[PDB]
RNA sequence: GUCGAAUUUGGGUAUAGGGGCGAAAGACUAAUCGAACCAUCUAGUAGCUGGUUCCUGCCGAAGUUUCCCUCAGGAUAGCAGAAGCUCGUAUCAGUUUUAUGAGGUAAAGCGAAUCUUU
RNA sequence: CUAUCUAGCGAAACCACAGCCAAGGGAACGGGCUUGGCAGAAUCAGCGGGGAAAGAAGACCCUGUUGAGCUUGACUCUAGU
RNA sequence: GAAGACAUUGUCAGGUGGGGAGUUUGGACAUCUGUUAAACGAUAACGCAGAUGUCCUAAGGGGGGCUCAUGGAGAACAGAAAUCUCCAGUAGAACAAAAGGGUAAAAGCCCCCUUGAUUUUGAUUUUCAGUGUGAAUACAAACCAUGAAAGU
RNA sequence: GCGUUGGAUUGUUCACCCACUAAUAGGGAACGUGAGCUGGGUUUAGACCGUCGUGAGACAGGUUAGUUUUACCCUACUGAU
């Protein structure tokens, strides 16, 4: 739950951060659409909150799943299976990052 | 295939206000469900499959065209170790399950369509939420 | 009392220890389930604690389709300008 | 808390142990009650616990077999001591060598089968 | 008003032996063993860390061919009717 | 006054009878094939994949005949799918069933005769205390079956 | 080296807000700390409701009521001859 929650941490300051290119101004809106291109803009920022509910989706299960580890040997496994799955959206989103 | 003991898989559950009743087991694996189940009472069940531990969706891989497809599980044929757990449905490691192939939609001789398949899992549940299934060709 | 046997009243209507002229034969086994879990120092019901044998024979009988059904029955901007483009 | 009554209390008297009495708690019945106290049968029974009283010399173990409503115990076999008896080089031995048997495991083999040709 | 000090009176629990620590091994967490740190008579008032200090051959859990109380078409009987 | 050869009382007999009395309320257990099992044998675990509490007057005996599973080339119907026929066929078939052995002028498939699946009691093998129970093997004395005969 | 808070809802830690602040960091010492406290909750006997049982009673369970009480001893520590 930590690590789940440290993702968000960090998204949830990209997501809040950015201008949030429609309803700005028809012009900040369009000096953005020249220079920024308003298709790679929008594409990317969603690609992260698209990334942002995934941490959470896979958080909230394996602290369910967890709850019936009966051993060490078991219980070791599901947290590394959480953080794998959790890299593995970072490293999806490698490309995304860069631009912004 | 490892050996699985039945003292795992079971959960001693003590019940009542002395915790005296050690008659009540709890399936600490994996289990598909069926698609309509509807419980049984609490004073009239025996074998308890949790909620958080019902996978109804697995990933099914093909080996022919390389293309892991995610697909819903229709029913639980050959469990190994007992066909005691073919009725409940502890799926492990070498489980072969009906998966239906809706979306890719193949051609059969005569052509008029097959929508169900045998796919094996290969890895244990336990370890991840993903049930990883080698459909069998 | 002669009548009210567990002898003499078998040979009126026409084995598990416990079978009365109540609930049954067959609720006896049913109404001792609610103690059936127990070790006794001989491990517990459901709990063997061994390893079994766990094959799957290769049967012809699968690899196969299930049952049937018929005929009658039943852009992206990211491929043209990536990122640093 | 209750305090004029289904109140409180003295004396007399009635009910005695598988019985009494109970506006019911298994309560109470002489500091004892899910069955009073006293003496006898009685030194009741225990496959369970604790203890077992002087010195030196010699020999010296077992936790294993089969059976038992047997699994904290017995019976049987094994291992051990003691008494000795018939005889006196003797038949031998947790060992090698010569000769001759039986094996199918590691290796080898799938241009052997499908689990053994060697 | 005690505690405290004095005159008179004057017990009990408990007790193998007793009393400074760290580490190591160890019936699985030493007052004693082994290698170290140290160590000066006699003692008074507080104190509650430890002395597995003490209240209970444990209220907890298993065993016994050990009981008792209670219940029912368990077995065997019995007063009564 | 009431009642009367009935009640009552005595002795046996059936029915009822937790109101009461005494006591009890077990701990892969009997077995056969494979494997774990490591080249004699023996060897464990709530090891393991499977069988049994039956079945048959033949599916027990004896003698005579014959070759199976399977493929190739063919025959109005009839085709991959009955019957016919030939070439190859070390058993790939079959034997009441689990499983492991063993089996080709047979232990299989077909026919001929039958009751030894009998009587008397010993010796021996397996688990083993070398006790019992079970099952098994080789003889002797009979009396039989069968076969041309040896033999069984 | 030094510093890491004040409150709000359940026995509750679990789980999560409100505001301040330089900051509201994470852990251990028998999941520190009952012969320090607490008995709030953990475990008897009283009693009710729900499920199961013919029954005695047990619980899938919920609610309420409820006895373990040294220190003067040697050591440790704070003080005193």
């Amino acid at each position: 739950k930590y690590t789940g929650e440290g993702f968000v941490e960090k998204f949830e300051d990209i997501l809040k951060g950015f201008p949030n290119i429609n309803d700005v101004h028809p012009f900040h809106r369009d000096l953005m659409d020249t220079l920024y291109e308003k298709n790679h803009y929008k594409i990317s920022l969603a690609a992260i909150s698209r990334a942002k509910s995934l941490v959470e989706q896979v958080a909230r299960d394996y602290v369910r799943l967890l709850k019936f580890g009966q051993s060490l040997f078991q219980c070791k496994q599901l947290k590394r299976a959480a953080l794998g799955r959790m890299a593995t959206i970072v490293k999806k989103l490698r490309d995304p990052l860069a631009y912004l | 295939v490892r050996g699985i003991s039945e003292e795992e898989m079971f959960k001693v559950i003590k019940t009542g206000k002395s915790r005296s009743k050690s008659w009540k087991r709890m399936i600490t694996k994996h289990t598909f469900v069926g698609e309509g189940f509807t419980r049984r009472p609490v004073k009239m069940e025996r074998i308890i499959r949790p909620s958080a531990l019902r996978q109804k969706k697995a990933n099914v891989t093909h080996p022919e065209l390389g293309v892991t497809v995610f697909l819903p599980i229709l029913a639980v044929k050959k469990n190994p170790q007992s066909p005691m757990y073919t009725q409940l449905g502890v799926l492990t490691k070498g489980t072969i399950i009906e998966v239906n192939v809706s979306e890719l939609g193949m051609v059969t001789a005569g052509g008029k369509v097959v929508w169900g398949k045998y796919a094996q899992v290969t890895n244990e549940p336990d370890r991840d939420g993903c049930v990883n299934a080698v459909l069998l060709v | 009392g002669t009548g009210k046997k567990e002898k003499s009243r078998r040979i009126r209507e026409g084995r598990v220890k416990g079978e009365n002229f109540y609930r049954d034969s067959k609720r006896v086994k049913f109404l001792n389930m609610y103690t059936s879990g127990k070790e006794i120092r001989r491990a517990a019901s459901f709990q063997d604690s061994t390893i079994p044998d766990a094959r799957v024979q290769p049967d012809r009988r699968w690899f196969g389709n299930t049952r049937v059904i018929s005929q009658d029955a039943l852009a992206r901007i990211l491929d043209t300008e990536s990122y640093a483009d």
